[PDB]
């Protein structure tokens, strides 16, 4: 009762005034809906009968003490070890549904075809999903994971054969969002902004890897109700190695293939293979440290029809430049002092400025579904750095984040 | 057809620039980076065998520690040819093709075929038990297979267990190893050619050196059940001891540091 | 062992001779595959948490004693009573996988929108699926059902408000097939033939309803490898009432709405609503007793491409005439003696001859998938009897049986 | 736009040609076809009420048995207007609108509003128990609600059960019905207008005739717990008995066959 009393009293304490709409939004934020939302759910798609049991499972618990929630998934297939831990938890914190908290203990096998290997995560994390009143979101995290690489089946590389061990990566991120977008899937006249800056191993945050990854974003839109809706886009990113103990100068072990940016595909830069635009090694796509991006868009509305059902046109011209961090300086297995790595990135960013990076181009057919965004484009990569695996056919794009 | 320009492939990152470029073929073995610079022998016998073989074939190379996931097959000791194109590399060579890359792998009389089954199937077990199962040697297994793995006590307990379990099922036995080293000691006392029948040591001497050496270096701890470090030097009249020293004057004729 | 020994010995008892291919086909017919087919399967898509449990279920058992099989389905939704009996059974009979047998105890709610009501079947049957060696199939059945009508929600009719009771209908069918068709979904140069003649209530076959429904079929194809593939089609049908006790003359109660043919839809006669071409009552589609059908087809192959992937064109001109059985003769609630009903159908077939029945026409885009057949036609009904609910847009057709 | 010809809608089948065409409105009630031809009263009281009402309103119609699934609502006794277009029919009239299709449904003093709750809520129960629950009357329920349903002993046991269960929960009680018929008997002995206060019988007399009649015809079987057939004729000085006979001289002034 007090859960709602604490928000009723600020309304009750005061021609006529309409301050109750904010209370209604507060109520709706709890994901507990005034009739009901639901109670628990379930499923067990339990196959059987052979060397595989396939042991499906699911669960939701939409309340425990009044506002706390849980979840669970599983697939004890009998071929994969398990995904038996994908359980979560949620609870507001001392009064409001904004300052959420959470705990998860994930375990999965994130298969990667573009780099011919696999990953075996067995970690757990802890979030704090504070949503500021104006729409600006925040977050935190602390995700000690295990991050094993064991899928080197075909001829992969002599690079992805140097990264097959393990790691801890006790990270601590900090998300952000300033979403003024008019339609989350179809940016027509809105806005955007993000930041995902995490500090992986340093001082108290222990483990083995050590860096500070700093990914930024931007967006735009400007219809000059003719849905002309000129587009936009921009991204950035930096992967700066760091020492391991409570300092800023000293040893610094360079990046692995688990922590580097990969820039390409139907979701980030249209007109390239799912992983392209990188310091490629033969056939295998090794990621680079520093990178940038870009885009321009048109999103023409179907003429002689009007601002009807979401479907529109699209005329994009992407970009992208994912360099890697070389040293080529002061020539000890892997130990670069702060002076060297600094003069590495400082020079490994000059390669970003010079040169026409890359330029896809084409047309597409957007279908701004409420929950997703289907693209089905067709593009033609103009400029390329040798061995980046351009693509030219039908560029089937599906997801939530695009450029 | 359309892509307009071509712009000088993009300079592989610092890790692979430092590790896997090389000039000579970089054999991968189980080892600690302290020995990698010095080319000293490995600590896993299933790889020291091939390493001793190659270095008998007078082929030069650089050892480079790895982690047994990075391998074309499950087993580790695979060799990589040098880098000929800074963006494209040759194919790996598994353990089966190193000595393809004469007298070493030659047919032997069936007697010499027999005793080799003793070493592969009996001495191998006494190694696992004395290392992966005997709790007194929970210290040395740590400094070798888990300590340079991840360095986080939350993780080490996982790998240390994953090994012991997956190694216990693959194997009391201490007696079967006792008499076995007296058998080979007799096979040596009847050769009179400083090796097991041949003037230049072949695949059998190297297969035995794979165990006669490690058990001397890492298992000679005196604290019943006399450790295998003494059995190797006490079997017969010590003919297994002197064999290694006569062997460790050809493969590495310039290194000292044996004998604990 | 003897299961295979009895078919091995006729091969073993005999340049070279190749009589083993027939044995391989016999082995394959068992649906037991030489490596394996499978063992049991399962699922429980069990929702929960509200007034509905939704209680999904499934099961397969691909062997019990060596060749016998079973099945089960269920949905104890908590809104519908249940579908909790949809279980089957199968077993070869004394030597061969041809002379199959079966038992099922179905229970479902076959909803009918075109006639605004529902059906509640709770019956059980018994088959004998003899497959003759030449490809000609046979069958039998004995399906005592319950067949209740209880869905009269909206304004339905004063016709479907005269048929709301119950029935037994202890039928006994006899299927058939002479399938020479080259591709089961895409008839290019093959053939077809069928017959579904059942005797519902008479003599020993007891119950309440009494008739003898006799549905025939035909087909054709003739490519004049240019896949021109001229089409064909034809059907028939007769619903002849019969007395109830061990005789041929006497009482005869006329047809109900549960036992009458309905001729229309995207699966039978393209170019009409899912139920059309009938003795319509206002908005509700009451079926008729006697009927016929027809079709002609073109199935043009995509020119300048060749006999490539199954997709082809289609140019059809259907037909159809579903009359009902009136009496208008010798004018006792519902009791027509054999003399009258005979002179009814004998005259209720004259209405079939006279008059241009109906003629759809259009184009389509066939996609002869291996398991189904997608149509997505577009048709334009030329001739009509008033109030038959023609259709003109996109005629989306999916299924296995078409014209 | 295109359909070229129009060809005389297709002559509805024989069943609907024979049953639901008619000329007069065909009221649906619970009845046996033997009575349908003669317009005799139903056997379910919840419908005989409305039937007596309509036939008091001097409206003519034809009764026609149905099965309580064929109804716009759950309850059966709905009236259908005649057929005006051989392919399209008017809408049904539920039980609430028949007397819309004066003095019948008029406001009564609250006293007359009170006793009606007695009949609707007490006499109704004694009917269910004496019919749907008392095993001695498992015979008469059979000949009415299951025997003309499907006529297959495998089915009859299902419906017969579905009724008894769905009727048992809707309701010992025999005493509450005993005194109730002495109450109304007093309400009649004080009216002196051959009815319950009014010169022309209204909705109350018809609501009571709905039970005073059936319990006489189908429940007067003598074999304690004297059946309700005698209570109705013995309550007071038999004023409930004579009321029906004075009632059954207006609704059906030309039919004999009452009194068992």
């Amino acid at each position: 009762r007090s859960l709602l009393d604490q928000i009723f009293k600020p309304v009750l304490e005061d021609q006529v005034l309409d301050r109750v709409g904010a209370a209604t939004k507060k109520l709706a934020r709890f994901d507990i809906f005034v009739k009901e939302k639901s109670r628990l759910v379930f499923s067990a798609g339990t196959d059987f009968g052979n060397a595989e049991g396939s042991a499906y499972t699911n669960a939701v618990v939409r309340n425990i003490f009044g506002g706390a929630e849980t979840l669970t998934v599983n697939a004890s297939t009998g071929t994969r070890t398990r995904s038996a831990y994908n359980a979560t938890f949620s609870t507001p914190i001392n009064g409001n549904p904004d300052l959420r908290l959470s705990v998860e203990a994930l375990r999965s096998a994130t298969q990667k075809p573009w780099a011919s290997h696999e990953e075996h995560l067995t970690g757990a994390n802890l979030r704090l999903a504070w949503l500021t009143e104006k729409g600006d979101t925040h977050a935190l995290a602390y995700s000690s994971v295990w991050r094993q690489l064991t899928g080197l089946a075909p001829t992969a590389s002599p690079t992805v054969r140097a990264d097959a061990g393990d790691s801890l990566k006790s990270s601590l991120t900090h998300t952000f969002t300033r979403d003024r977008r008019d339609n989350p899937m179809l940016p027509q006249s809105g806005y955007l902004f993000r930041s995902v800056s995490e500090l992986a191993g340093w001082g108290p945050l222990n483990g083995d890897v050590s860096f500070a990854k700093t990914e930024v974003e931007a967006s735009g839109a400007l219809p000059v109700k003719s849905g002309v809706s000129v587009g936009g886009g921009l991204r950035l990113g930096v992967l700066y190695p760091l020492p391991l103990g409570y300092s800023l100068t000293g040893a610094a072990q360079p990046s692995r293939i688990n922590d580097r940016f990969q820039l390409g595909g139907p979701n980030d830069v249209r007109g390239f293979k799912i992983g392209g635009l990188g310091p490629h090694d033969g056939v295998d796509a090794v990621g680079g440290d520093v990178f940038a991006a870009g885009s321009v868009n048109a999103l023409l509305p179907l003429p002689r029809t009007g601002p009807d059902s979401p479907l529109r046109l699209q005329l994009y011209a992407n970009a992208g430049r994912l360099v890697a961090l070389n040293s080529k300086g002061t020539d000890e297995g892997l130990a670069m002092d702060s002076a060297a790595v600094f003069k590495g990135v400082k020079s490994a960013v000059g390669k970003l400025t010079n040169g026409i990076p890359s330029l896809a181009a084409g047309v597409g057919l957007v279908y701004a579904h409420p929950v997703a965004r289907f693209e089905l484009n067709f593009s033609l990569p103009l400029v390329l750095r040798r061995g980046e695996e351009g693509r030219k056919g039908l560029q089937v794009g599906v997801g939530i984040s695009f450029l | 057809y359309f892509p307009l320009r071509i712009y000088e492939p993009n300079e592989l990152p610092e890790r692979s620039q430092q590790l896997t470029s090389g000039d000579l073929p970089t054999l991968y073995v189980f080892s600690t980076d302290s020995d990698a610079r010095l080319g000293l022998p490995s600590f896993n016998p299933g790889c020291l065998k091939w390493q001793t073989l190659l270095r008998l074939a007078n082929l030069d190379f650089r050892i480079l520690p790895s982690t047994n996931h990075s391998s074309p097959t499950g087993s580790l000791p695979f060799l990589l040819p040098p880098r000929t194109s800074p963006t494209a590399s040759p194919a790996p060579i598994p353990a089966s093709g190193l000595l393809s890359f004469g007298h070493l792998d030659a047919d032997l009389p069936p007697r010499a075929q027999a005793y080799l089954a003793l070493i592969t199937h009996s001495l191998r077990n006494a190694w696992l038990c004395a290392l992966y199962l005997d709790p007194t040697h929970d210290a040395l297994l740590r400094r070798l297979y888990v300590d340079p793995a991840s360095s986080s006590r939350a993780v080490r307990a996982a790998l240390l267990h994953q090994l012991r379990r997956a190694a216990a099922e693959q194997v009391a036995v201490y007696r079967s190893a006792r008499d076995a080293l007296d058998a080979l000691a007799s096979l040596l006392r009847e050769s009179e050619t400083a090796w097991f029948g041949t003037e230049r040591p072949g695949s059998f001497d190297a297969a035995l050196f794979s165990y006669t050496h490690l058990m001397v270096e890492y298992m000679s701890e005196e604290t019943g059940r006399v450790s295998l470090g003494r059995m190797v030097k006490e079997a017969g009249n010590g003919e297994l001891a002197e064999h290694r020293e006569r062997m460790l004057g050809v493969a590495w004729p310039e290194w000292d540091g044996y004998r604990r």
